[PDB]
């Protein structure tokens, strides 16, 4: 997990920023992505599973964002660590809780 | 293909589709819970392909992910007939191309 947020990723994700696209997922407003990844790395969030592409997922345990396809908060983040640095896509809970045997 | 599948792709496509894809498939294996997606290119792939499928399957797993564990992907120049492109199961995205 790199250490730097990549703003032109992560904008994506947030909407009213320069790069956001309506209809991604969303950070929510109050949400400051940077204070999220400090926090991974600090070990105040949790990695609790990886995703395709080895992606790492973290509960942060609060409401950081609302997924596009369900519309629905989520308190997960999967962390796409790219050669510009990091962003954090909201994961659907589904994606978290529906868990094969 | 399942519709979670083609919702997924028509949202994470969103801002990515230039004009040199020409067809982007997903073939799902439900057993494996695996994904492969392929990305048709009218010229030879460049790193920014890489890239943007990259993100494209972070956008789908955090959206899709209770219905598939991985993925891979393969962007291919392809100078095929439009015919041809155009019969290739599993499409999400084509481009209208004179027949």
């Amino acid at each position: 997990i790199g250490t730097k947020i990549h703003d032109g990723a992560q904008g994506k994700h947030i909407s009213g920023h320069r790069n956001y696209i309506e209809g991604k997922s969303t950070l929510n407003q109050n949400i400051n992505p940077q204070e999220l990844l400090n926090g991974i790395h600090s070990g105040a969030y949790p990695v609790i599973s990886k995703g395709a592409r080895r992606n790492p997922v973290v509960d942060f345990g609060y409401p950081i964002g609302s997924d596009g396809k369900s519309g629905l908060s989520t308190n997960f983040g999967t962390i796409h660590s790219g050669k510009n640095g990091v962003h954090i896509v909201p994961a659907n809970p589904k994606t978290i809780k529906k868990v094969q045997l | 293909l399942p519709s979670w599948l083609r919702v997924g792709m028509n949202i994470a496509m969103l801002g990515m589709i230039h004009s040199d894809i020409r067809l982007i498939t997903v073939d799902y294996e439900e057993r494996r819970r695996f994904l492969k997606i392929k990305n048709y290119l009218s010229r030879e792939a460049i790193t920014e392909d890489h890239e943007d499928m990259e993100y494209l399957i972070t956008e789908l797993w955090s959206m899709c992910g209770e219905y598939f564990d991985e993925a891979d992907f393969e962007c291919i120049y392809s100078n095929h007939s439009s015919m041809e492109l155009n019969q290739i199961n599993g499409a999400v995205f084509r481009r209208k191309e004179l027949i």
